[PDB]
DNA sequence: GACTTGTACTGGAACTCACGTGAACGAATGTTTTTAG
């Protein structure tokens, strides 16, 4: 569940200078650690985050023995991130002027995840290396260090100004000795592991996304009186909501406890007299009269049903079941009882018939006692790594709406002519959305929509960002980035100005 | 207009719902 | 010119429909901590 992350950076002369075009690498480390920092506040996993610096003039470590394991410093401790060390990163650390073996700093790094991990349950663990491998070194402990991180089971990574993993022979030596590392711990997919601070930057720019876990949902799968698959139903697709909500204070104090919310009830009368909750009872509408109707009687008088039911109704052709009445604001997936062979089967069984019969089950879904039975349609869906069913509920009578809409095909004068239908043909095939795998495989997806986080949760946090670390200004501008990911590609608009043009020229829209 | 409601004029007129039958 | 009666126009309010926010309640299910033997 939680994580422990020990965040060992470099604070040494070598990264300060560097050609002011290139960005020198502290920089981009202060920004990618900020970055994390704020994707790690915002994103509240109870994850536990230090910080550990090397190559700084002062000395802080559980460890100093001689000359060994100096120039190091723990900044910050195994504790939960917050705003405090955003502020400390900003301003708080500045370069320094000597130098340290990062060997040493790794050791470091290993003595505080060790000894401040007592006591708390982590089920992973990290360290994270920022350094340009621009100082002289000696390898004389690599074998140990290599043991114990076997042993201890924790991870590793590298952040380097390169991205290969014109450099020195230093830097060179650098680069074998962290592929080195890199293979023994795990081997030929460690080499990948080494990141750069522009690529890591390109990743780190977009707040985590609101994660919630569903809760498996237990049921009966019945067809018939007799037969009966145990199955488990989970939460697919669902719209998603902020997980806190904003509190009202008062101006001055700014205290939730200072200002409270109530209700009263009155009459018509002049008078403007007032009654207490319990005189009250809820009644509904009949024409043009009102017929009281208490709760109490509503209950004794409520459809009572038996809940928990997931029940077959019937089967169906695919083809009677279309796509546009939908309803609900859920998808379920269902799959087979865990921990179940039988269960697996039977509905494997059901899943293969339907699939190859083309049909579809027509079932009745109630979540629990009170709540209000629906009418669904399940349908297989079968994958290579997993097959289940998928429940989406159907309209009832009442949900369906009798529009008369005029036909588009027979008007006369709203018919487009041949050219206005080779103008359109154009412009489809200039902006088509989908490539072609140079017509060999299948097809492939340019901007796919599925993988864009929603934007309203990205200004959310950039604005509650701002605010914590600026409490003065106003509210920044939207982010270009999420422009750039809520729009297509350019190249779509250059293919397709030209169309765009031809449509103008041969459609006379006038706005009345 | 066929299939009209007498009811309600304007809205066609819906089926009664016959449930499940099997074929 | 001032008042009274009658007709016509019309911009806004009321009402209905639909969606989104925030809260309470029951209800469940699971997970963590405390106490008894």
């Amino acid at each position: 569940n939680k994580a422990a992350v020990v965040l060992c950076m470099d604070v040494g002369f070598t990264m300060s200078n560097s050609i002011p075009g290139i960005e020198s690498p502290f920089e981009q480390a202060k920004k990618v650690i900020t970055m994390f920092v704020q994707r790690q506040v915002f994103a509240e996993n109870k994850d536990e985050i230090a910080l550990v610096l090397f190559g700084t003039d002062g000395t802080d470590n559980p460890l100093s023995g001689g000359d060994q394991y100096q120039n190091i410093t723990v900044h910050r401790h195994l504790m939960l991130p917050d705003f405090d060390l955003l502020e400390d990163i900003e301003s708080k650390i500045q370069p320094g002027s000597q130098q340290a073996d990062f060997l040493d700093a790794l050791i470091v790094s290993m003595d505080v995840i060790q000894h401040e991990t007592i006591g708390k349950k982590f089920e992973k663990r990290h360290i994270e290396i920022f350094t340009d491998l621009s100082s002289r070194f000696s390898k004389s402990q690599l074998d140990i260090i290599i043991h114990s991180l076997k042993k201890c089971d924790i991870s590793l990574q590298f952040f380097l100004p390169f991205s290969l993993g014109g450099i020195t022979e230093q830097q060179k030596e650098g680069l074998e000795i962290v592929k080195m590392v890199m293979i023994s711990l795990e081997g030929e997919d460690g080499l990948d592991e080494i990141y750069s601070f522009s690529e890591s930057l390109r990743k780190l720019c977009v707040f985590k996304k609101i994660e919630r876990h569903s809760i498996h949902w237990p049921c009966r799968l019945t067809i018939g009186s007799n037969l009966s698959i145990r199955i488990a139903a989970y939460k697919s697709i669902l719209q998603e909501r902020v997980k806190k909500t904003w509190t009202v204070v008062d101006a001055k104090t700014l205290k939730k406890e200072d200002i409270q919310k109530e209700t009263v009830y009155c009459l018509n009368d002049d008078d403007e007299t007032e009654v207490l909750k319990e005189d009250i009872i809820q009644g509904f509408r009949y024409g043009s009269d009102i017929v009281p109707f208490s709760k109490v009687d509503e209950e004794q008088m409520k459809y009572k049903s038996e809940g928990k039911c997931f029940s077959v109704l019937g089967f169906c052709k695919s083809s009677q079941v279309q796509r546009r009445f939908f309803m609900g604001n859920q998808v379920l997936k269902v799959f087979a009882a865990r921990d179940d062979e039988a269960a697996a089967v039977a509905l494997s069984s059901l899943i293969h018939a339907l699939d190859d019969l083309d049909m579809v089950a027509i079932v009745r879904y109630a979540y629990d006692k009170r709540a209000n039975p629906q009418v669904g349609v399940a349908f297989p869906h079968i994958k290579h790594n997993y097959e289940c069913l998928v429940y989406v509920q159907l309209p009832f009578m009442e949900d369906l709406r009798q529009y008369m809409f005029s036909s588009l095909k027979n008007s006369k004068k709203y018919a487009p002519t041949e050219a206005q239908l080779n103008a359109v043909d154009a412009l489809i095939d200039s902006m088509s959305l989908a490539k072609k795998d140079e017509k060999t495989d299948t097809l492939e997806d340019l901007f796919p929509t599925t993988k864009i986080p929603n934007p309203r949760f990205q200004r959310l946090f950039q604005c509650l960002l701002h605010r914590a670390l600026h409490p003065r200004e106003p509210l920044p501008p939207i982010q270009q980035h999420i422009w750039n990911m809520l729009n297509p590609p350019a190249e779509v608009t250059t293919k397709s100005q030209i169309p765009l043009s031809k449509i103008k020229t041969l459609f006379p829209l006038i706005e009345a | 207009c066929p299939g009209e409601s007498l009811i309600n004029p304007g809205f066609k007129s819906k089926k009664p719902a016959g449930g499940v039958d099997f074929d």
